[PDB]
């Protein structure tokens, strides 16, 4: 008669684009709409049960999440779990889940290995995947050429979740999956001056094309040494790997998009820089249902959950939250109308999986393997104001690229330059 | 993707990142 | 008045040197010196309840292990815990102890990252670690004019616990702490001839002196192939990282000890290369109550565990299993003896901290991290026999190389080949 979801996000910290400031009222509204839906789980009461993965400090931990998860099965007995975003955290409590037979849900853990359904059984993920990624650039090198060489160069240490490692090993493996090219790969430490010899070395004797996952100065600063290298958009091309766009600002307003600012004096020699550099991004969803969306979220958090929530790209997480919830719903909705029950983990997942859905987020399609297919947006700016904006985007489902507002992608030379240089790299 | 590699999908436990050994780095604790 | 240990080991898998047939009997023996003693725990009745780590599958896992720990937490709130040895087991149960403040004690988990007591607190490991790998190596090197270049090749994979992969990393890290000198390293599949012609390769372009970690079959193979492509002792020198010895018999019997024996057809040619390598092992501990125990561990396993305990380095194990709970229980005594109880986890962890102890393995010294210093063997062959004897032995207290009964390392030229050739490696 009632259906208990245990959480384990961060309830504390509000930092994460799954911090529960921000998920929370996504799964509110959720809520809220199942109860109005008399097609879904009629009658019934949805129950919450709350569990932080945070550890002392407020970090997301690969301890607190696991105790935090079986605090929660003892205690409740839960039909299915939401979160944990982080993967250190996604990992041990996904592996918890997958011996329970209990489903877990989430819109993070994008890593590669939470991709093996086999161990992470019964884990459906609604938002990102870092092998999407990989499914993007691999359409994005047929689709323009680069069959050879490629280099990949991202910022990583140890302390955090580590985001640019796991998002460049979906990348990575991905993609010489499919396309078996040479991509070459360097790990860097952003702080550390003595890294930026090493990668503009690498930079010229390892490719043309180059992928830079990194906080915005930082691609910002190689942009500029590059440039102050001889290192041009006739014969380079630099991918910042930017998924939620922190390089840039909100799609809804600030007019227009100028990452290469920063006012500090060098944003002529940086705008020149950035004619060489395009920024990968997921893709903000288009529908209308979604902008409603984020006008309630922003109401209920700031209401009932004390948080301001800004936009950016980092709303898709807690908009994919709530899609998958309803998506979970539904599965439980037709599991019970074949005699089934709230504890057939496997008959509901199966109904969630290999499945198209209609969500705040637009068309999302949840692939055989489980996890939700990832639109992605390719922005360049054009020599006119040097303001980035989309010029391309990838439907992950259909693997298409398709152009935007009639825009091109932006050459110096007027075409893309080859992955491998005239002689060799030497 | 299980495919085999030297540094990327080796499970995911910080054990196993304590040296980044099998990965081409330019950094150490 | 009575004592909960809580055990967390492979309870019917009898495969692991920490298996439960083989660290019971030797846990068995130290319950019974405990009573027989008034001087450790008087009038205390110190209970084990077990879990065990291993999953579905019967294997050491990263699941069923922090899984067992909690629910002998909170069923019996043991005021100890021992084991896990496996890497990825003892990890997150580890990480659940330091959490829970109780102390952890395990003859395995040797893996860099459990080194790190900040964050692994109150974990006393009593067995040996790879780090002190290291230290040997170290002092290796120190004692015989290599401080250049060295080459390590580690056989790994997943699936397993990857013991070469953290015997590698250990030895790889302390060394360069510690020496700073080049060091290549290069992982292999071993089953995969793919690699032989890249691991020949790169012996012969990235070092003469060269760490081989992996199967004693996979090190004969590249003897052999070491050889048979003209890399001889003159200029190279192969150590096999065996820490347990898989590649020589028991050193109770089985005289003498012929690693490259095989009766495959190539025995005369691997006693040939043989004489390029060496063999690195923990040492066995040559105290006579070693002997004691071991002829006790062998009745009782067979007696009231239904197994037979075979004579080899991987006994000192349980035999430091046994000495660490025995360390421990005067380190609980001593607590009480000064108004402590045995729930003062730090204040017993520190008695046992930066301590000498006397034990079955003879003299163990547990250093200021809480681990316990390793000594080693290094085996060569005479040309006479071209039978493999301990010639040089590593006090791990004292960081000394002894030569061992007037043994000499032999080399093929009469003194150790320089790590880098006469000209470069090109
Ligand atoms: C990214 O690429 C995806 C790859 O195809 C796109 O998917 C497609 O989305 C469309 C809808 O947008 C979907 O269409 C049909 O779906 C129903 C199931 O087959 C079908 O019954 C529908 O038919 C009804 O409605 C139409 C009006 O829409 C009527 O005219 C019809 O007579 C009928 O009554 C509907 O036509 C495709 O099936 C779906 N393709 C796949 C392969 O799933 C994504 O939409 C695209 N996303 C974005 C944002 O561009
Ligand atoms: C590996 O190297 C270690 C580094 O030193 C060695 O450690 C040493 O071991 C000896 C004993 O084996 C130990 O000795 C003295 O230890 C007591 C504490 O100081 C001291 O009270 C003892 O003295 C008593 O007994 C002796 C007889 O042994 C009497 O003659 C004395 O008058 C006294 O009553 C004892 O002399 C060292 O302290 C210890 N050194 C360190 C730095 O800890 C290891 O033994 C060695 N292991 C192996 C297997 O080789
Ligand atoms: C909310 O989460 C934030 C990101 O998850 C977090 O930020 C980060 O804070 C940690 C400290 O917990 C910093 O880390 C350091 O980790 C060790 C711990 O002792 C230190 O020794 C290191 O020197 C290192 O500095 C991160 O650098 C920092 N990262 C970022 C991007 O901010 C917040 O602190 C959390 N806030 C709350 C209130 O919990
Ligand atoms: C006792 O422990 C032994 C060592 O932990 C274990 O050995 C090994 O068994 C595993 C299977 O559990 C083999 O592994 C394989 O893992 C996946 C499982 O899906 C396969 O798809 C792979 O192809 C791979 O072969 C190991 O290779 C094997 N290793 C060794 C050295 O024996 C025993 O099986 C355990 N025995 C019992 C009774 O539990
Ligand atoms: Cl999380
Ligand atoms: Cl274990």
């Amino acid at each position: 008669s009632d259906l208990t979801v245990a959480v384990v996000l961060p309830l504390t910290n509000t930092s994460y684009p799954w911090s529960w400031a921000r998920v929370g009222p996504a799964v509110e509204l959720a809520l809220a709409r199942v109860k109005a839906r008399p097609d879904l789980l009629p009658g019934w009461t949805v129950r919450m049960v709350l569990g932080s993965s945070e550890n002392a400090a407020g970090v997301c931990s690969d301890t607190a999440a696991p105790l935090a998860a079986v605090d929660l099965k003892w205690e409740h007995s839960p039909a299915v779990f939401l979160g944990p975003g982080c993967v250190y955290s996604a990992a041990p409590v996904g592996r918890f889940t997958a011996h329970w037979r209990v489903p877990l849900l989430t819109a993070g853990a994008p890593a590669l290995g939470i991709g093996v359904k086999d161990e992470y059984a019964l884990t459906t993920r609604t938002g990102p995947s870092h092998v999407k990624l990989g499914d993007f650039v691999t359409a994005l090198h047929r689709r323009l050429g680069w069959e050879h060489q490629a280099l990949v160069l991202y910022a990583d240490r140890l302390g955090d979740d580590r985001p640019c490692f796991f998002i460049v090993e979906g990348l990575y493996m991905r993609v010489r999956e499919r396309l078996n090219i040479t991509v070459n790969h360097q790990e860097f430490v952003e702080g550390d001056p003595d890294h930026y010899p090493k990668l503009l070395r690498a930079v010229r004797r390892k490719g043309r094309v180059i992928y830079i996952c990194s906080s915005p100065d930082a691609f910002r600063n190689l942009m500029l040494l590059a440039l102050n290298a001889g290192l041009t958009g006739e014969d380079y091309v630099f991918f910042h790997l930017d998924v939620f766009g922190q390089s840039l600002k909100s799609a809804q307003g600030l007019v227009p998009q100028k990452p290469w600012e920063r006012g500090d004096g060098q944003d002529r020699s940086a705008r020149q820089a950035f004619q060489a550099a395009k920024i990968i991004t997921y893709k903000e969803p288009d529908n209308p249902e979604y902008l409603e969306f984020l006008k309630q979220l922003k109401l209920l958090a700031d209401k009932k959950f004390n948080f301001t929530v800004e936009d950016g790209l980092k709303n898709i997480i807690p908009a994919s939250f709530h899609d998958g919830l309803l998506l979970y719903v539904q599965a439980v909705t037709e599991t019970l109308a074949q005699g089934g029950t709230v504890t057939d983990g496997e008959n509901i997942t199966q109904r969630m999986w290999n499945r198209s859905f209609q969500g705040v987020t637009g068309y999302l399609k949840i692939d055989r393997n489980g996890d939700r297919d990832t639109d992605f947006s390719l922005w360049d700016m054009d020599p006119e104001t040097g303001a980035f904006r989309v010029v391309l985007n990838y439907n992950g489902t259909s693997q298409e690229l398709m152009a935007v507002s009639e825009h091109k992608l932006y050459w110096p030379l007027g075409y893309p330059p080859p992955d491998v240089p005239k002689c060799g790299f030497d | 993707e299980v495919k085999y590699d030297p540094c990327f999908g080796h499970k995911i436990d910080r054990i196993n990142h304590v040296s980044n050994l099998g990965c081409p780095s330019l950094r150490d604790p």
